[PDB]
């Protein structure tokens, strides 16, 4: 059929006309073809003779295959059929569930009567068609199908706000809580709306039943799991290799908590040919066991219920990698997860903390449409400590503390005031711009003074290593007084961790001491003590 | 009434931007919303022939418990500026912000009852999202003048003229000022007659049906840069000291430092007051308390508002053309992102009182915070343009 809908007005892009592409040659096995395969879809209305536009019409095996590179791109543009795609964990429990694909969704639905001149196409030796309803390659058939599908199925749905409808593409999903007997009966209710309007839909060869498979997924009625995953366990790997097993790991990560990939990961690193092969590290050895191990045991996620909150709990493993689960009845997880992004050149667990549950809130709005409460392992202390001194404003939902090691913690703390009796180091550094070389150096309150030589530096980086020196020739309590906001910036942001070699070091050093105070001052102002220290720092060399 | 026909900045197309998560009860109020404004035709669904879309989002009232709808429109406006900004302006009032009060009135159901022009409803278009994707998604368009978008007031201008015209030449000493939505209205009044007077504007607008919250602009002041006042001095509070002078230098012509900045010891060590320096000390911090003489506000170019986090629930900011010239600076004083929230609103106001137009803000926080839960304590109908920025070690200077 052809379904007695109203059409979807759709016109050209602004200042562009109709194809007019021409007809390449083809052979008489293929212009044969396509009569008969034209000749069957004139009888039903699809297309239409004609007797100043064209479309390349191409044959392969026979079907049909029309050339509309063209045409999609003089055809306006339409809104997306889909902002994204729904998620298992975020799927209310069902009892009763099938799936009904519709026949001919394209050929069934009429094309704007004013644009079928534009889809004209022909048949060599010519023969002239254009159609009526709406073509397999172009541009406006996936939005005008499923927003007419939209319209379809709205009476139905009123008349059975009990019934519950998802269209994906060709086929539809109907679900409900009623009596497989029942149930059926209503989905029959349903084919025949469908078929007042144009639509035929499958008799009992209803893909229906589940375990059903979709977008990667194995949905039962009473829970879902992602489909079978299977590691290959090969001799060698080679970078096309790893790239899959990290796509299956990323994919298996949704509901098999603890998944990691970070040594496999690493392994991918650096441009390399794509059927190279790549020695495994221990690291990656044993990484991909744990996976391995992790993966033996089928694992199911459950289905979303309204009426009870979220509770996401997110655990610390190894260095920048955070995993989380979410459930409403303590471990019977709706859905599974992990967060790893770095987001910066330095950070500590707290900002990563705070990362992880920002992405957690936001996935879970998306899903459930509510923020889940946390359960997090920091104290509400060291939380509380750096909210206030942080100068980035920080925010994070209603959580708990639960004991789940490692806890998160800051790894050290700045005073606020100078430390008395303790020794005040004066640090500088100096680099010429073409030479590259430089002096990172340091004077004190008690007379010492050292300046070591650096080669192959930037002006920043003999800044950073000059507060390196002042921290290895401290004692446990030290004032340090730089000239750099950016060394100043990093440090005060208390890094646990950094992408630089020597920040890192730093960092050790910082956590050892027992009392650190930085303090800034202006460079090259001849203030009193950073002149000093300027003054055989900057003595050649710059 | 004959719709005005209304154009885009030619070589700029509709806006396409993407419609932001959002929550269960912000969608289900969104939907009795749009359902009661289909009936009442003033919004219409439109299929996927529309390409274009602007984001939608709701917010209570005025603390109360109605749901009201926002519709952001910062793309479109942007698409339209000229038509509103110089085809169609609004003069802004000078004397506003000297008036004692200024109150502000929500005017935006009045432009439900003007048609938009048919051949701009496209550009209106949003999209009411679904838990989890579920279903399609609810899509419709303006028929009539939407409320956050600025050529709304640009086209009901004429309108507004004709229903204050009355209460205008009755009252010649109060000011009147519109600005998308809202209705700026200023008196040097004792607050009881003023207040008096606003209930009077209210009867005049009940007709055509087209204290209600009051701002006090005479009694706003910058906010100085500080030096402390000390009786100690040690050499390191003299140190963060010259070091804030230092700044204040590149800015604040005058600002002397050189009888103090000379004055490799201990940072505890305490050190004896100097002579001019007490005068040097003394006038640096006489200037700094006045207006960077030299810095006027350039009608063509953005205004920009920095906040910084000065931690224990405080705020400063400052507004600007040019870094570190600034036009105003201020203060305010549970959650972060709340007080923030709460700061942006309080400068926009001042911001829309005293120059007309809303700033660009640089705010301090992760931008997956803010789009996360800013919606959540808005409560002002007109959304500022904003970057996301990292605070500097400039947060110990103030400004
Ligand atoms: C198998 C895919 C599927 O059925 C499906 C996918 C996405 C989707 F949004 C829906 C509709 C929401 C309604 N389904 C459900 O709420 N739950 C549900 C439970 C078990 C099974 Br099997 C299918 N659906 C679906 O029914």
């Amino acid at each position: 059929p052809i379904s007695p809908i109203e059409t979807v007005p759709v016109k050209l892009k602004p200042g562009m006309d109709g194809p007019k592409v021409k007809q390449w040659p083809l052979t008489e096995e293929k212009i044969k073809a396509l009569v008969e395969i034209c000749t069957e879809m004139e009888k039903e209305g699809k297309i239409s003779k004609i007797g100043p536009y064209n479309t390349p019409v191409f044959a392969i095996k026979w079907r049909k295959l029309v050339d509309f590179r063209e045409l999609n791109k003089r055809t306006q543009d339409f809104w997306e059929v889909q902002l994204g795609i729904p998620h298992p964990a975020g799927l209310k429990k069902k009892k009763s569930v099938t799936v009904l694909d519709v026949g001919d969704a394209y050929f069934s639905v009429p094309l704007d009567e004013d644009f079928r001149k534009y889809t004209a196409f022909t048949i060599p030796s010519g023969i002239r068609y254009q159609y009526n309803v709406l073509p397999q390659g172009w541009k406006g058939s996936p939005a005008i199908f499923q927003s007419s599908m939209t319209k379809i199925l709205e009476p139905f749905k009123k008349q059975n706000p009990d019934i519950v409808i998802y269209q994906y593409m060709d086929d539809l999903y109907v679900g409900s809580d009623l009596e497989i007997g029942q149930h059926r009966t209503k989905i029959e209710e349903l084919r025949q709306h469908l078929l007042r309007w144009g639509l035929t839909t499958p008799d009992k060869k209803h893909q229906k039943e589940p375990p059903f498979l979709w977008m990667g997924y194995e949905l039962h009625p009473d829970k879902w799991t992602v489909q079978p995953i299977v590691l290959p366990e090969k001799d060698s790997w080679t970078v096309n290799d790893i790239q899959k097993l990290v796509g299956k790991l990323n994919w298996a990560s949704q509901i098999y908590p603890g998944i990691k990939v970070r040594q496999l990961c690493k392994l991918l690193r650096g441009t390399k040919a794509l059927t190279e092969v790549i020695p495994l590290t221990e690291e990656a050895e044993l990484e991909l066991a744990e996976n391995r191990e992790i993966l033996k045991e089928p694992v199911h996620g459950v289905y979303y219920d309204p009426s009870k909150d979220l509770i996401a709990e997110i655990q610390k493993q190894g260095q920048g990698q955070w995993t989380y689960q979410i459930y409403q009845e303590p471990f019977k997880n709706l859905k599974t997860g992990k967060y790893a992004r770095m987001r910066g050149a330095h950070t500590n667990d707290v900002k990563q903390l705070t990362e992880a549950v920002q992405k957690i809130t936001t996935e879970s709005i998306v899903i459930w449409g509510k923020t889940p409460k946390f359960k997090l392992p920091i104290q509400k202390e060291t939380w509380e400590t750096w909210w206030t001194e942080y100068w980035q404003a920080t925010w994070i939902p209603e959580w708990e503390f639960v004991n789940t090691p490692p806890l998160v913690k800051l790894w050290y703390q700045l005073e606020k005031e100078p430390i008395v009796g303790a020794e005040t180091f004066y640090v500088d550094g100096a680099a010429n711009r073409e030479t590259k070389l430089g002096k990172a150096g340091y004077v004190t309150n008690k007379g010492r003074q050292k300046v070591v030589p650096l080669t192959n530096t930037t002006n920043q980086k003999t800044q950073l290593q000059a507060i390196y020196l002042a921290l290895q020739d401290s004692g446990l309590e030290v004032n340090i007084v730089t000239d750099s906001q950016y060394a100043l910036g990093i440090i005060q942001a208390q890094p646990d961790k950094s992408e630089s070699e020597l920040v890192n070091q730093i960092i050790e050093q910082l956590i050892k001491k027992e009392k650190v105070y930085l303090a800034w001052v202006p460079a090259h102002k001849g203030i009193g003590g950073n002149e000093q220290v300027d003054k055989l720092v900057s003595a050649g060399i710059r | 009434i004959e719709t005005v026909p209304v154009k885009l900045k030619p070589g700029m197309d509709g806006p396409k931007v993407k419609q932001w998560p959002l929550t269960e009860e912000k969608i289900k109020a969104l939907v009795e919303i749009c359902t009661e404004m289909e009936k009442e035709g003033k919004i219409s669904k439109i299929g996927p022939e529309n390409p274009y879309n602007t984001p939608v989002f709701a917010i209570k009232k005025k603390d109360s418990t109605k749901w009201r709808k926002l519709v952001d429109f910062r793309e479109l406006n942007k698409r339209t500026q000229d038509f509103w900004e110089v085809q169609l302006g609004i003069p802004h009032p000078a004397g506003l912000k000297k008036k004692k009060s200024v109150t502000v009135l929500d005017v935006g159901d009045a432009y439900f009852s003007v048609p938009l022009d048919e051949d701009f409803r496209k550009y209106t278009a949003f999209t009411i999202p679904s838990i989890n994707n579920e279903t399609p998604g609810i899509r419709y368009q303006y028929n009539v003048l939407p409320q956050g978008w600025k050529g709304s007031p640009a086209i009901f201008q004429s309108s507004m003229t004709k229903i204050l015209e009355p209460f205008k030449k009755q009252n010649p000493d109060i000011v009147i000022y519109q600005y998308m939505d809202d209705l700026y209205v200023g008196s040097d009044l004792e607050i009881g007659q003023h207040r008096t007077k606003i209930e009077e504007l209210r009867q005049h607008l009940l007709r055509w049906g087209l204290m209600g919250y009051e701002l006090h602009p005479d009694k706003w002041t910058v906010q100085p840069i500080v030096l402390p006042e000390k009786d100690s001095w040690t050499v390191n509070d003299i140190q963060k000291l010259v070091g804030k002078l230092n700044w204040a230098s590149q800015i604040y012509p005058g600002i002397k430092v050189r009888q103090l900045c000379k004055l490799t010891k201990a940072l505890t060590e305490v050190i004896p007051l100097t002579e001019e320096a007490e005068l040097e000390l003394a006038e640096n911090r006489e200037i700094l308390k006045e207006p960077v003489h030299g810095v006027y506000y350039d009608p063509s170019k953005d205004l920009i508002a920095e906040i910084q986090k000065q931690g224990q629930g405080q705020w400063t900011y400052q507004i600007y053309q040019e870094p570190f010239k600034n036009l105003k600076t201020g203060k305010y004083a549970t959650n972060d992102v709340k007080q923030l929230t709460e700061a942006v609103q309080k400068i926009t106001t001042e911001s829309i009182v005293i120059w007309g137009k809303t700033p660009k803000f640089k705010l301090p926080i992760q931008k997956e915070t803010w789009e996360t839960w800013w919606t959540e304590y808005w409560q002002a109908t007109w959304i500022p343009e904003w970057e996301f920025v990292n605070t500097p070690p400039l947060v110990k200077l103030w400004y």
